């Protein structure tokens, strides 16, 4: 009777041990999730990079990306656990503008502005990816199909002067990826707060640099965060 | 031509259970004594779990409970000396259900990860991975040391066997992602709720839907079951707890407040059926007299969102596990 | 007698401000398990230093300046003297590394986890309460800080008497270690947090300057205002009265002492403006 | 498809019911029944009580 308490120690005491060498695991690591359309090219990010996870570390930082294979049901009650995430990691392609396949882009800015308004992921982040800028180039340059037709408000909209335009860069298709782009930060910037931000990239499949690209966009969140739970910024 | 059939079919069912309706449960209930006042204190706390818990489960003893959190850390408290028996890595850091075996020899889990996966205390190692959902996995329950019954966002429910791995019998017409599940005091019949509205009840052995109820207005995220046999309570994303009957085919009461107007993640009864402890979405819980539908009391401790409730066997204890990774006894 | 009524009508609201907010802020911490986090230890360190200081070192002086009389014996006089000098290094070395974590939380984000840990937050302010100490019980008990002119001789063998003369190399010594190092740390660090703020604000502003969508200056403006205001006019005369012996006088001297004391009080409001703490201490009242 | 679900329905409507009276008086008499050995409703002894 005696030796019962004893044991029961021990055994606590090996296991807040085993705990405590996890809770440095765990907060060691950086949990990301990827949400995109099936066509929107996520395996191909996952390829540079029920439930399929991928582990890839920079700079002796540990992040780990879960990536939600099937369920394919546009109700999302899942979406709730991941809310002590970094970031989560939007992948929409932007040459799908025109497929049928409510447009591709449209039913992605729905389910964008869907995630962005959830009170669970209030205070996450958003990475956003636009995936097949060539073939988004290819569309706009070759004439068929123009934005104006699918997306009326492109006709009215005028490129930004204060942008950032590719090195060797035709002004039609800039201004095809800006508004594109600018849809996607509007809807961020209508709700947000400031307690989470969207950082639009122009992605490729050519591109092996989103690896970092996530890394200093997970660097900023982090920044950010801790920088507002004072009363700077 | 079909559509219909089934319109009239249910214009029939909402006639025949309007027919039942002699007098409502408030009527009857009012005129009993009031409960009174219950103040409930934090009897023990438990600590060591590093993410959110979801889910747990009282062991047929009083002593021994079984929590789950996003670690992927499956810990065995001894509710009694707060000392943690066991503490089970899982495979998958995320899991959304656990269910403690009756024997008290197996422990269950799953989350996002369709595989159930089932573990023996006493022999820890994974004894069976439950495989075959096509969704994320939402609740577990012993039926036996051998069966388990597995509700998935599948939108559907299954009947295990643990010697052979495979679905003896599939639950299947109910239209939303499956949420929580009850079981009876006899291993005979239990009940689930969905997404939808709806919360259906099934026979096991049958494996056929032999009731349904649709008194809510949205998501039912828990559901609970009298411990006499003849009703059950399930919560909502919608403010409203509602008390079902077997019997009667429809709801007897509802328990909601303007006050209140956050979601229901977790439903309880107490021992003797009077008091339906409820979690909810904003960080406090509440407690329901069941036969009058007035708020009783308040178990407020928790700093984040109640994911999880229960109430021991002999109705000593209740302990509730919210999204901070402290969970509480109450008593 | 209007006058010292005044002035004690005004030392005991000060020492009942300072003793309330901290015990307000430690009980704040203590009872809620959601306030206890590794900056909330330093925090928790800082407060216990002014609660220590409003309840040991301010009534002490008030009392020795009402009544212009030590009634207690030499050996409570080196204690209070002993007491003051802790509480004000262990204070201001607690804001130093305060602000250290904050460095370190906002320019090293990924590491910061990693380096600062419940066991490291109490090693450290361990560390710094043994520093307070070396420098304040040290010199004192031994009395090593007593000066050499003929009044602090003439005060030190009148047991009625109590007042500080120091020497030069004591009250260099301790003003290095309990101000200025600090002071330099606390510029340095938040100085840069300063940039990084800047800096994400420019990124921010690159990023969505169209849509529409100051704050880091008023707040790191307020934090180390108040505390260069309330310290480092009393060190400079601290320096120069050692430096200059008919330079400073002792009503000066005292005046400038108090008014640094009153940053022990003024502590609270600054750390504790989150909204967390605003709900405990709504809670709680 | 929906032949299924006429048929469920179907087998669903022909089942018999009790009034909700019955019901709800057997629910209040179950609990009055067994309020007695309820430690949630009735504070247990300190003694008695296993957690303090
Ligand atoms: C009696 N007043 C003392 C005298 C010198 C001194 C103080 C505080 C901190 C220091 O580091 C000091 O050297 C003052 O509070």
């Amino acid at each position: 009777q005696r030796n019962e308490e004893k044991a029961q120690r021990e055994a606590n005491k090996k296991i807040e041990k085993q705990l405590q060498k996890d809770k440095q695991v765990y907060r060691a690591t950086h949990r990301l999730l990827l949400l995109g359309a099936g066509e929107s090219g996520k395996s191909t990010i996952v390829k540079q990079m029920g439930i399929f996870e991928t582990k890839f570390q920079v700079d002796k930082v540990n992040f780990h990306m879960f990536d939600v294979g099937g369920q394919r049901d546009e109700r999302r009650k899942w979406i709730q656990c991941f809310n002590d995430v970094t970031a989560i990691i939007f992948v929409v392609a932007s040459s799908s503008y025109n497929m049928v396949i409510t447009n591709r882009l449209q039913e992605a800015l729905n389910l964008f502005k869907s995630i962005w308004n959830n009170r669970w992921l209030r205070t996450i982040s958003v990475i956003l990816f636009l995936n097949k800028q060539d073939l988004l180039a290819e569309k706009v340059l070759a004439g068929k199909s123009k934005i104006e037709d699918y997306f009326p408000e492109f006709a009215r909209y005028t490129t930004p002067e204060d942008a950032t335009p590719e090195p060797g860069e035709d002004p039609r298709v800039t201004r095809a990826k800006y508004f594109i782009r600018d849809e996607f930060l509007r809807i961020s910037t209508a709700s947000g707060d400031g307690r989470h931000y969207c950082y639009p990239h122009f992605t490729c499949a050519v591109d092996t640099e989103n690896i970092r690209r996530v890394f200093n966009d997970c660097r900023d969140i982090i920044q950010r965060m801790h920088l507002r739970q004072y009363e700077l910024l | 031509q079909l559509r219909q059939e089934a319109e009239q079919l249910k214009n029939q069912i909402r006639d025949a259970r309007k027919a039942c309706a002699d007098a409502t449960l408030s009527q009857i209930t009012n005129n009993i004594d009031p409960v009174g006042r219950i103040q409930m204190r934090t009897r023990r706390t438990l600590r060591g779990h590093l993410a959110k818990i979801y889910a747990m489960h009282w062991g047929t003893d009083s002593r021994l409970l079984v929590s789950a959190s996003q670690d992927g850390k499956l810990i065995i408290w001894d509710s009694y000396t707060t000392n943690k028996v066991h503490a089970i890595p899982l495979r998958s850091s995320w899991v959304m259900t656990c269910a403690y075996a009756p024997s008290g020899n197996y422990v269950a889990c799953g989350g996002l990860d369709n595989i159930c996966s089932i573990y023996n205390l006493k022999t820890v190692r994974v004894s069976r991975e439950l495989a075959g959902h096509t969704g994320y996995l939402s609740c577990c329950r012993f039926l036996d040391d051998n069966q388990i019954v597995t509700s998935s966002g599948d939108t559907t429910c299954a009947l295990w066997d643990i010697e052979t791995g495979q679905q003896t019998t599939t639950f299947t017409g109910h239209t939303g992602d499956v949420m929580s599940l009850s079981l009876a005091p006899d291993t005979r019949l239990f009940v689930s709720g969905a997404c939808d509205a709806s919360a259906k009840l099934w026979d096991v052995r049958e494996g056929m839907c032999r009731q349904t109820f649709t008194g809510h207005e949205s998501d039912i995220n828990a559901i609970c079951f009298f411990p006499n046999g003849n009703a059950f309570a399930t919560g909502s994303d919608d403010a409203t707890c509602r008390l079902f009957d077997l019997r009667a085919d429809q709801e007897l009461m509802t328990y909601s407040h303007d006050n209140i107007i956050c979601g229901i993640t977790s439903v309880s009864f107490s021992k003797s059926g009077r008091l339906l402890l409820a979690g909810y979405d904003d960080f406090n819980c509440n407690v329901w007299d069941a036969l009058k539908a007035d708020r009783a009391g308040v178990l407020a401790g928790h700093d984040n969102r109640v994911s999880c409730l229960g109430v021991t066997d002999d109705g000593m204890a209740v302990a509730t596990g919210s999204w901070d990774s402290f969970l509480k006894i109450w008593n | 007698e209007v006058w010292v009524v005044g002035m004690g009508i005004v030392m005991s609201l000060i020492v009942l401000a300072i003793v309330f907010g901290n015990v307000l802020v430690i009980t704040a911490i203590a009872k809620f398990e959601r306030l206890q986090t590794v900056t909330n230890y330093f925090i928790t360190s800082l407060a216990c230093a002014d609660l220590v200081m409003g309840l040991a070192v301010v009534p002490f002086g008030a009392a020795h300046i009402l009544t212009k009389t030590w009634t207690f014996g030499n050996f409570w006089c080196e204690f209070w003297t002993s007491i003051d000098v802790l509480c004000v290094t262990a204070s201001i070395e607690t804001l130093c590394v305060i602000a250290v974590d904050r460095y370190f939380a906002i320019t090293s984000p990924f590491k910061y986890q990693s380096l600062l840990t419940k066991n490291k937050a109490r090693v450290i302010i361990l560390m710094v309460w043994i520093v307070s100490g070396l420098t304040s019980f040290l010199p004192i008990q031994m009395h090593w800080y007593r000066a050499t002119h003929q009044e602090a001789i003439n005060c030190y063998a009148e047991e009625t008497c109590c007042d500080f003369f120091t020497n030069q190399a004591y009250a260099i010594a301790s003003s290095i270690v309990s101000f200025y190092v600090p002071l330099v740390i606390m510029v340095f660090v938040y100085s840069r947090v300063f940039q990084e703020a800047k800096r994400q604000l420019q990124k921010i502003d690159k990023s969505e300057g169209r849509f529409h969508v100051h704050k880091a200056l008023k707040t790191l403006g307020i934090i180390m205002g108040t505390f260069t205001l309330c310290w480092l006019p009393f060190f400079i005369v601290n320096i120069v009265h050692v430096i200059q012996d008919n330079l400073i006088r002792k009503e000066v001297y005292i005046l400038l002492n108090w008014i640094g004391y009153v940053n022990s009080g003024f502590n609270p409001l600054i750390y504790c403006r989150s909204p967390d703490f605003r709900i405990a201490f709504q809670e709680l009242l | 498809q929906a032949r299924k679900l006429v048929e469920q329905l179907k087998m669903e409507a022909n089942i018999d019911r009790i009034k909700v009276s019955k019901a709800a008086a057997d629910l209040m008499a179950y609990c009055e029944a067994h309020a007695k050995e309820d430690p949630l409703l009735t504070p247990v002894p300190a003694s008695e009580n296993p957690f303090r």
